[PDB]
């Protein structure tokens, strides 16, 4: 029993998004599916659940008919639709389901917990257009140095040091969302001072959304 | 039951459909 | 509206020791109570359901207990894999309006470590841009609580900085934190001394790192 | 010179408003003690176009024991009772009487077999609004109960010889009605909703469905049938589907007295000197008539 969800999404305010959840491995109509959301740094949020065999969905009050949960028995796929999206709808959406019994023979447990989970789908709502990051060096026994990856959109971004050869002591901080609507974070590392001058330190910043790969040399100079 | 769907299904089986109170029955 | 409350929000416990998490429902929920575990960047995992029934594939050290509006989750021997966030959920009401607890973060207990502090002035490249970011770093400390004080020409600052903390290091159980003071290049050039003052349980006295623009 | 006379009255069990009243009532009892968690029904408009309607409400599971009920006459009216032996259910009744309330009834919603009703005093009796019309249902009233116990283990137990004798006497009474030289044969249901095909009934709130094939395969030790408890069903009150909560206690049992049957006769228009009878039921109203056929409410004049 596997649950697989469609990729990340970047939506404009007032638009709509439709996430999908492909289930497989067992009799589709014998499971009920739930959608759970989790905003960045937040807890889990119950959105709604659909009794597949009956084709009936129930929802969390405060959603005001903006959400619709549907299923497609033909392809074993569940869907979550969210309309007139607002900035604070930005979060990871989780799809889940549980075995209910021989629904097709009339039996049904109506279990409300969640045994199987999809991988989650990130949905970002912002008026911002995709933007590669600007990388500025954080210039220096033990010496600290780093890279500031400022003003990029959207999440996520990957940072490595010397193409992954340098992992010990590396600290890449969770990104912060600025007032401008763009993200920004920092990656630092501690090395021995004796290394400067002989060895080079390079932070490699990969931002898939803008197909930009940037490398920056950090020197004491 | 819905007589339409009832006749339809029963008919695909060489039988006529008729309501039995609120249920579907094939004769 | 059934509210689920978890306590404490954060629990520190030494590895191999026992942990006990609390969950309370604003009203009776019978036994329709489930527990989940979630590591960062991952989907939640079902551990317990039906208040005490343990899911398949879930270690026997994990045991559920409770009834009515009072539940507890117990882990007898904390392993590295058990340090994460745990959520409880009720699914007893109908029409269904299921809800989760706010969460209880389980973190590793170790000895106090004072942080190494560093300050970074903006680069020339960033100034050419029109903005200035002064960054302050707190390297490998414990516990996670610390206080960063920004000072511009000995003037206490506030409302213009942002903090970001890492997850607990999987090798030394410590935390690292960064504080970024954001200003326009226009304002940055009109000041001289930029100082970052750090306070922490492992520092007997405040540690100050600073510099002079140019 | 005035002559004393008994008051003869005409009855019609097939057109008794007591039936509709009970029907409305059993529905009211269920709407307040056995509510579905989810209810789906057809919602239409003039033109003929419909959209499905869904209702979600609290559906508490409750222990359900049989509460004997009865119908009494309101001030101003009286309830007539036919006392004739082998009364047909329609026509004038010679020996009639009056009662304040009908006998106590322990109503049961079911199909194919009538459970826990009143037995016939003399021999078995069969009644139909019209035996010639094969579209009309035949209600068989037994004079001897045939116990049937069920377990949560999806199987109800029925005495085989007991039940074989019953079909024998039922068959005999059908001959007296359709011909003494005709061949009587019992065949399984011809199909339809599961409620119609199987012997289905509600016992203590749980909805049982049992394969009845072994019961209606006969030509003129126990009998264990495959039963199932369903949470999703088709409603007897109105057209639609309902979903109820799972059972509370692990083991669900049920003891019932089979007191009658609902049969239909195949329209064997073709010449054959043989008649076919299958399990019937569906309109719970026939279940009400099987108990109220001897009563007739009237105005005191
Ligand atoms: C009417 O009552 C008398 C007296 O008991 C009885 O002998 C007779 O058979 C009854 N007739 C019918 C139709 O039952
Ligand atoms: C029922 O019995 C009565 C009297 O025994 C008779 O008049 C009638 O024809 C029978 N069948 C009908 C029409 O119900
Ligand atoms: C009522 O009177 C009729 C007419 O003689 C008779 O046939 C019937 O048996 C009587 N019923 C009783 C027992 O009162
Ligand atoms: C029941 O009626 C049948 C005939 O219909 C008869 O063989 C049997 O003896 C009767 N039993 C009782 C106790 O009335
Ligand atoms: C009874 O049904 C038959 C059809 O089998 C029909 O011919 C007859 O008219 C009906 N009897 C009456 C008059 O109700
Ligand atoms: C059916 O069950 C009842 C009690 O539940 C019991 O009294 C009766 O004897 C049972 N029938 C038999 C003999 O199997
Ligand atoms: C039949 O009557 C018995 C006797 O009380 C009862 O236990 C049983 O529940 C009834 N069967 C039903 C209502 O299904
Ligand atoms: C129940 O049993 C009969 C006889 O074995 C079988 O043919 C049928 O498939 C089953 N289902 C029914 C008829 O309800």
């Amino acid at each position: 029993v596997q649950l697989v969800e469609s990729g990340a999404e970047v939506k404009k305010p007032g638009s709509s998004v439709k996430v999908s959840c492909k289930a497989s491995g067992d009799t589709f109509i014998r499971y009920s599916f739930t959608w759970v959301r989790q905003a960045p740094g937040q807890g889990l949020e119950w959105m709604g659940r659909i009794i597949t065999i009956l084709d009936v969905a129930h929802y969390a009050p405060h959603l005001q008919g903006r959400v619709t949960i549907t299923a497609d028995k033909s392809t074993s796929t569940v869907y979550l639709e969210l309309r007139n999206l607002r900035s604070d709808d930005t979060a990871v959406y989780f799809c889940a389901g549980v075995y209910e019994g021989e629904a097709d023979e009339g039996e049904y447990d109506n279990n409300g917990f969640l045994k199987h989970w999809g991988q989650g789908t990130l949905v970002t709502v912002s008026s911002a257009s995709t933007k590669g990051p600007s990388v500025f060096p954080l210039a220096p026994g033990t010496a600290a140095l780093g890279c500031l990856v400022k003003d990029y959109f959207p999440e996520p971004v990957t940072v490595s040091w010397n193409s992954g050869a340098l992992t010990s002591g590396v600290h890449t901080f969770p990104a912060v969302l600025q007032s401008s609507g763009l993200y920004s974070l920092s990656s630092v590392v501690t090395v021995p001072s004796s290394s400067l001058g002989t060895q080079t330190y390079i932070c490699n910043v990969n931002h898939k959304p803008s197909n930009t790969k940037v490398d920056k040399k950090v020197e004491p100079k | 039951x819905n007589l339409h769907f009832c006749q339809l299904r029963c008919k695909s089986l060489g039988l006529l459909g008729r309501c039995a109170x609120t249920f579907c029955a094939c004769x | 509206d059934i509210v689920m409350t978890q306590s404490p929000a954060t629990l520190s416990v030494s590895p191999g020791e026992r942990a006990t998490l609390s969950c309370r429902a604003s009203e009776s929920v019978s036994s329709d109570l489930a527990w989940y575990q979630q590591k960062p960047g991952q989907a939640p995992r079902l551990l317990i359901y039906g208040a005490s029934t343990r899911a398949t594939g879930v270690p026997a050290r994990f045991s559920g207990s409770g009834s009515g509006a009072e539940f507890t989750l117990t882990i007898s021997s904390l392993q590295s894999e058990d340090f994460a966030v745990y959520y409880c959920q009720q699914y007893n009401n109908w029409p269904p309006r299921y809800t989760f607890g706010q969460g209880t973060r389980l973190e590793i207990k170790r000895t106090v470590a004072a942080p190494s502090v560093f300050i970074f002035p903006p680069s020339d490249e960033q100034l050419k841009s029109g903005t200035a970011s002064v960054v302050c770093l707190l390297n490998n400390f414990y516990p996670r609580e610390a206080k960063v004080q920004w000072k511009v020409d000995n003037a206490l600052q506030s409302g213009n900085s942002q903090e970001s903390v890492t997850e607990q290091d999987s090798k030394d159980s410590t935390y690292s934190l960064s504080s970024t003071l954001t200003l326009s290049k226009a304002d940055y050039e009109k000041h001289k001394v930029y100082a970052c003052e750090v306070t922490h349980q492992g520092l007997s006295s405040p540690v100050t790192k600073s510099f002079n623009r140019g | 010179e005035v002559k004393l006379e008994n008051v003869t009255e005409n009855f019609n069990m097939w057109k008794n408003n007591m039936v509709e009243q009970m029907h409305e009532d059993i529905i009211s009892l269920w709407d307040q003690s056995l509510k579905p968690c989810v209810k789906l029904t057809p919602l239409c408009v003039g033109a003929g176009s419909c959209n499905t309607s869904v209702i979600t409400q609290a559906c508490p599971k409750v222990s359900f024991e049989p509460i004997p009920i009865h119908y009494c006459a309101p001030a101003g009216f009286a309830i007539l009772k036919c006392n004739d032996k082998k009364f047909n259910g329609t026509g004038p009744c010679t020996n009639v009487s009056t009662v304040q309330c009908t006998h106590g009834i322990r109503p049961v919603v079911s199909t194919q077999l009538l459970l826990n009703g009143s037995l016939a005093e003399e021999e078995i009796v069969i009644r139909s609004e019209n035996f010639t019309n094969n579209a009309k249902t035949i209600i068989v009233q037994l004079n001897e109960s045939v116990v049937i116990n069920c377990t949560g283990a999806g199987h109800c137990n029925l005495s085989k010889t007991q039940w074989e004798n019953t079909l024998e006497q039922i068959a005999i009474k059908l001959k007296e009605q359709f011909g003494n030289n005709k061949t009587i044969i019992f065949n399984p249901s011809s199909g339809g909703d599961p409620e119609i095909v199987t012997h289905s009934f509600n016992c203590g709130g749980e909805f049982f469905y049992c394969n009845s094939t072994q019961l209606f395969t006969w030509n003129d030790r126990n009998i264990t049938l495959p039963c199932r408890i369903k949470q999703i069903i088709n409603m007897w009150q109105e057209v639609g589907k309902a979903m109820y909560a799972p059972p509370i206690r692990g083991q669900i049992r049920c003891s019932s007295n089979i007191t009658g049957l609902l049969l239909t006769r195949d329209g064997g228009k073709d010449t054959n000197g043989t008649e076919i009878f299958r399990p019937g039921g569906g309109d719970m109203r026939d279940n009400w008539r099987s108990e109220l056929y001897k009563y007739k409410v009237v105005k005191i004049e």
